RNA sequence: GUGGAAGUCUGUUAGAGUUGGUGUCCUACAAUACCCUCUCGUGAUCUAUGUGUAGGGGUGAAAGGCCCAUCGAGUCCGGCA
RNA sequence: GCGAAAGCCAAGGCCUGUCGGGAGCAACCAACGUUAGGGAAUUCGGCAAGUUAGUCCCGUACCUUCGGAAGAAGGGAUGCC
RNA sequence: GGUCUUAAGGUAGCGUAGUACCUUGCCGCAUCAGUAGCGGCUUGCAUGAAUGGAUUAACCAGAGCUUCACUGUCCCAACGUUGGGCCCGGUGAACUGUACAUUCCAGUGCGGAGUCUGGAGACACCCAGGGGGAAGCGAAGACCCUAUGGA
RNA sequence: CGAGUGGCUUGCUACCUCGAUGUCGGUUCCCUCCAUCCUGCCCGUGCAGAAGCGGGCAAGGGUGAGGUUGUUCGCCUAUUAAAGGAGGUCGUGAGCUGGGUUUAGACCGUCGUGAGACAGGUCGGCUGCUAUCUACUGGGUGUGUAGGUGUCUGACAAGAACGACCGUAUAGUACGAGAGGAACUACGGUUGGUGGCCACUGGUGUACCGGUUGUUCGAGAGAGCACGUGCCGGGUAGCCACGCCACACGGGGUAAGAGCUGAACGCAUCUAAGCUCGAAACCCACUUGGAAAAGAGACACCGCCGAGGUCCCGCGUACAAGACGCGGUCGAUAGACUCGGGGUGUGCGCGUCGAGGUAACGAGACGUUAAGCCCACGAGCACUAACAGACCAA
């Protein structure tokens, strides 16, 4: 994919439970895979900012519960680095469900989103409130 | 830049930009400042703080 | 079924033992393109700091913006060519032929050498040109050394002598260029060779760590799960299979780590200044204060502070040199805090 | 409210026991030990001293368990070279 | 302090759970401390470690042999002057 | 089959069971995914009434499973503390030893060789290490058969 | 139907070990094979494109993570360029583990008159050793080459030092009715591996500073113990990774292959002679090692009564011994002092305030006070200590 224009240190692992940042009817999401990433013996699969992941819907509406959907990491607790060296950490870890073309399945986005996320997924970005 | 806790000029190419649940942004110049706020202290009461000076 | 996995560590920096010279020695040299010149310098490592810059790279979308880069400060006071060494071509490789020296010796070159008293700078020269007429004149390299005295932070005075290579247009030209550099007093400086923006190779003898286990020496795994509370925590499962009934060398074992030579590839030169523009507040920890001839290097460099590190114009550069990058802000903020 | 029953609870009171660590030890400190962990802990409780049961015999809330580091038949000497 | 509990201190006892000297004292091991983000992916198994904790007030499900389940769970308080 | 063996011919329950070969039985719950667990079903290879059947509150260092919480169990390791470890003084054993012995790759041999054959490699001595080999050391194999053996 | 190769499976055989060659599975760590899953170069196609299908060369590199099961096997998920297979005593227990097989205890079913059995199932059930030789990893002492200092050379040896993916432009282009949809080339990034480094972020930091519970030294002041810090907050240096830097291209020769010229065979033919091209593979390149390379090297200078080295003294850019490196008054090597830079976070005392109380008394608040305390760093500074001196050497 296109450069994030920032250095990331993965804050997630396959199996990590995170927050669903949208009105999709999903509240809790469970990480499952990481698009375009193959690890190495014993290394548990790492997921960080701006990564197209694969998710299992953990909590929510009885229609959305247990659905295998794709999504994008929009916030995380581990510090990610910008060009000027500053670090950037968020309150929680989260991602917004996405479809095949990579357009949000939900309508609006809850909470902020790092500005670096815009460059990889504009359709998600052009639907954002705060872009830190 | 200037620290949103202590108020001391922040050295370029140094620091963390914390982002809150609401969306607000807070630049800290050090880990000392971060943990001093995570306790519940306000930069005003801390004497060594420039905000307090 | 035994999932695959690459080996632990490289068999290319072996045998992992202590180095023969605390001074690095280059094995390869830059080809003879432009005008005649010396292909290397040296200086002593001072420390780390960041310098803010303007994105140079014309293919960086961010081109022209602010950008903080890590820089290893290094003191590079003028070195001195004390002689011209010439090798000849034999069916047994290349062998030294002779040396042509000077008379003006540094007040302390005797702490290492048995400084010459009666040399013949004409007959050797003579013999050299004669080898050239014959067509058996292999490359030309100058015996060079430093002035540790010039760096206060560096405790040592006893000069670190070492041979750098001269390669120019024709062979004749650089033979002379060589002769002249020497004849005077051999004095030369960084600017004479390098230029900010350019790419260089920094060789140096790494920080030494004594004997260490395989975990830290080869990146093997400590024991896991229940295995770790058993009486083995940081040692491999086995030294090998039944047959061949022996332990290979390819198997990671305990040994000497650090203080090995490494010629770290493609290091960029941010700026080459003089004075205390780089020095930090309080002082470069475990090193001291910098003030004088220096060089700023992008990234890390082999060895700890005070160790001699040699420069050589990158022999296998990937990028075209983007000369004299704009330096917007060099941090002097203390290292302690 | 009083009363203070109980093979009752909690419990490193004392004392008794011995679940996991498959730790430490494994030419030991020790021919069964150390440490943490764990169980009972007014009762079919624990304990000292005295005293009774002897070898195809005792004793056994029974595991062929125990009867002096000796048990699907103790130990000593003899039959025996 | 509930306490023959912890912990700290007397009285009394001891420096004899009886070889010592030196190295910021490496690898390795044994007891153990702390580890960002993640949180059982480790593993036959959460083995090991950890988490909870004392007292008071509010409050308490299924089921039940009506004894219990129950300290269920869940919620708040706690210092000093 | 719509009586024959042998006296009767499985009733209440319970049921894929710590009993079910087939077996990972089928359906469901649960999970991204569940030879697991639970519920239902059940012709039960080869369940069943004091050889006790079923049901069940309470108790349990008893066996399997799930969730919240928790964490260096793991991702993936780091740094630290204490006792050793290492160098010096003092004290001072045991195991084990046909002989020779600096080996390595092949070969060959009672078919698993440092010692044969052919090559390769190898200056001697020493310190530290984790144990690849000596089919390493320890125990006249408990497994198997043999003995006109034992209990 | 016919010919074969390998030695993963299974079976047969009874040569080898019963004065013992520790089981299965797993783990860890190491070399290998090719019968190639991916990656590189090819061929054919029922080859428009894209996507596939079949074959060829090719072992550089990769070939991962999880759910049930002791499982191997295998079944399932989501990722993936692909998640290939096999050998090394079915590699590895003087490495781990001990879940299964297969001791002794017990239950169920089946069989049995019974003791008791089972190639049925289930619960519980132990992992000894101080390495002599060899082997390899690292480290030293001698001898040989036959005085010393410094700089070299390079027989040879090691490397995967790099592998792969996504994206942008080329392009909505070639091709195609349409749908759909390439490439050469140029860029940017991620991932795995690799080597090094600590400005930055993070960890540690029982150096350090502060808060506070219990108790003891009468109170106060200041301290000890609470496991090797009581607990809690903060944390320098350093060491680190979760932090940061660096890791080609290109030549040369070839394979599968595409061709040229070309005869045997007037023709034709890529081959027979000859020539052009062509793989992630091979050789160089590039990194590391390397005068003990017995052909035991080369240069330069000093010296053979004297060059140089050892012990010694102060210390480390080095360090388990040994070794290595620097300094020694012609000095900043270490300590002290002082600044500089940092860590805490406002000291004792006293003044005022202080809910209250007749008073005694009074927790605490403010000021004094960016104070008090503290430093594994830097600088200045010969104040102290680097003094005395001994030894070897052609
Ligand atoms: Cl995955
Ligand atoms: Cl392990
Ligand atoms: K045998
Ligand atoms: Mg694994
Ligand atoms: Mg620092
Ligand atoms: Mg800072
Ligand atoms: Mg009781
Ligand atoms: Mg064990
Ligand atoms: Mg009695
Ligand atoms: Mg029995
Ligand atoms: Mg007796
Ligand atoms: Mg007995
Ligand atoms: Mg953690
Ligand atoms: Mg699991
Ligand atoms: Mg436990
Ligand atoms: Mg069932
Ligand atoms: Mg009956
Ligand atoms: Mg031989
Ligand atoms: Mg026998
Ligand atoms: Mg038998
Ligand atoms: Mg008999
Ligand atoms: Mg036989
Ligand atoms: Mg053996
Ligand atoms: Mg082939
Ligand atoms: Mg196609
Ligand atoms: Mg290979
Ligand atoms: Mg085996
Ligand atoms: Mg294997
Ligand atoms: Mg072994
Ligand atoms: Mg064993
Ligand atoms: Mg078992
Ligand atoms: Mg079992
Ligand atoms: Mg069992
Ligand atoms: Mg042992
Ligand atoms: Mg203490
Ligand atoms: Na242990
Ligand atoms: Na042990
Ligand atoms: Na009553
Ligand atoms: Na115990
Ligand atoms: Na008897
Ligand atoms: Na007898
Ligand atoms: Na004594
Ligand atoms: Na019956
Ligand atoms: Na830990
Ligand atoms: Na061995
Ligand atoms: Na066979
Ligand atoms: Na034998
Ligand atoms: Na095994
Ligand atoms: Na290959
Ligand atoms: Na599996
Ligand atoms: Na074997
Ligand atoms: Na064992
Ligand atoms: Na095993
Ligand atoms: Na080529
Ligand atoms: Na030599």
């Amino acid at each position: 994919m296109e450069a994030l224009g920032a250095d990331v240190t993965q804050g997630l692992e396959k199996g990590s439970l995170i927050t669903c940042a949208d009105n999709t009817g999903a509240r809790e999401l469970k990480v499952i895979s990481v698009h375009g990433y193959s690890g190495t013996k014993n290394r548990l699969p790492k997921a960080g900012l701006g990564d197209k992941i694969t998710v299992s819907v953990t909590k929510g509406t009885p229609e959305m519960r247990r659905q295998v959907l794709e999504a994008v990491v929009v916030r995380q607790r581990k510090p990610i680095r910008r060009p000027d060296g500053t670090r950037v950490k968020f309150e929680d870890n989260a991602a917004v469900i996405v479809d095949e073309n990579e357009d949000p399945r939900g309508t609006e986005l809850k909470g902020p989103i790092a500005r670096e996320v815009a460059q990889r997924f504009g359709s998600v970005a052009s639907a954002a409130t705060m872009i830190v | 830049r200037e620290c949103d806790y202590c108020g001391t000029d922040i050295e370029p190419g140094t620091g963390t930009m914390f982002v809150h649940k609401d969306g607000a942004t807070t630049h800290f110049c050090s880990s000392k400042c971060e943990n001093n706020a995570d306790l519940g202290r306000e930069a005003r009461n801390l004497e060594w703080t420039d905000t307090a000076r | 079924p035994q999932p695959s996995r690459p080996r632990k560590g490289s068999l290319g920096f072996g045998p992992r033992k202590r180095s023969t010279s605390e001074t690095p020695r280059f094995n390869s040299w830059p080809s003879d393109d432009g005008q005649p010149g010396v292909q290397g310098f040296a200086g002593y490592k001072a420390g780390m700091t960041h310098v803010v810059l303007v994105n140079d790279e014309p293919n960086s979308p961010r081109e022209g913006m602010e950008e903080t880069v890590p820089v290893t400060v290094i003191e590079t006071p003028p070195m001195r060519a004390v002689a011209l060494r010439a090798y000849e071509d034999t069916p047994y490789g290349q062998r030294p032929l002779t040396e042509v020296w000077t008379d003006e010796f540094h007040s302390e070159l005797d702490r290492t050498l048995d400084v010459p008293e009666d040399h013949d700078p004409d007959a050797a020269e003579e013999q050299i040109r004669d080898a050239h007429e014959a067509g058996d004149l292999g490359d030309l390299r100058l015996i060079t050394h430093t002035v540790p005295d010039a760096v206060p932070s560096v405790p040592k005075k006893k000069p670190d002598v070492m041979e750098t290579r001269v390669g120019g247009g024709s062979v004749s030209d650089r033979l002379d260029h060589a002769l002249d550099i020497v004849e005077d007093g051999g004095e030369h400086a960084m600017n004479d060779i390098f230029r900010a923006g350019e790419y260089a190779d920094v060789a140096g003898v790494t920080k030494g760590k004594g004997t260490q286990g395989p975990v830290k020496r080869w990146g093997v795994q400590k024991r896991k799960g229940k295995h770790a509370r058993q009486g083995w925590r940081r040692r491999i499962g086995n030294l090998g299979p039944w047959n061949p009934s022996r332990v290979r060398s390819t198997v990671p074992q305990q040994g000497q780590t650090g203080y090995h030579q490494r010629t770290e590839l493609n290091k960029r030169l941010i700026d080459i200044g003089e004075g205390d523009e780089p020095t930090v507040d309080g002082g470069f920890v475990n090193y001291g204060e910098v003030d004088g001839p220096y060089t700023l290097v992008k990234g890390s460099v082999p060895g700890p502070d005070k160790r001699l590190v040699r420069f050589r114009p990158a022999v296998r550069p990937n990028d075209q040199p983007r000369l004299d990058p704009e330096v917007r802000y060099v941090s002097n903020e203390s290292n302690q805090g």
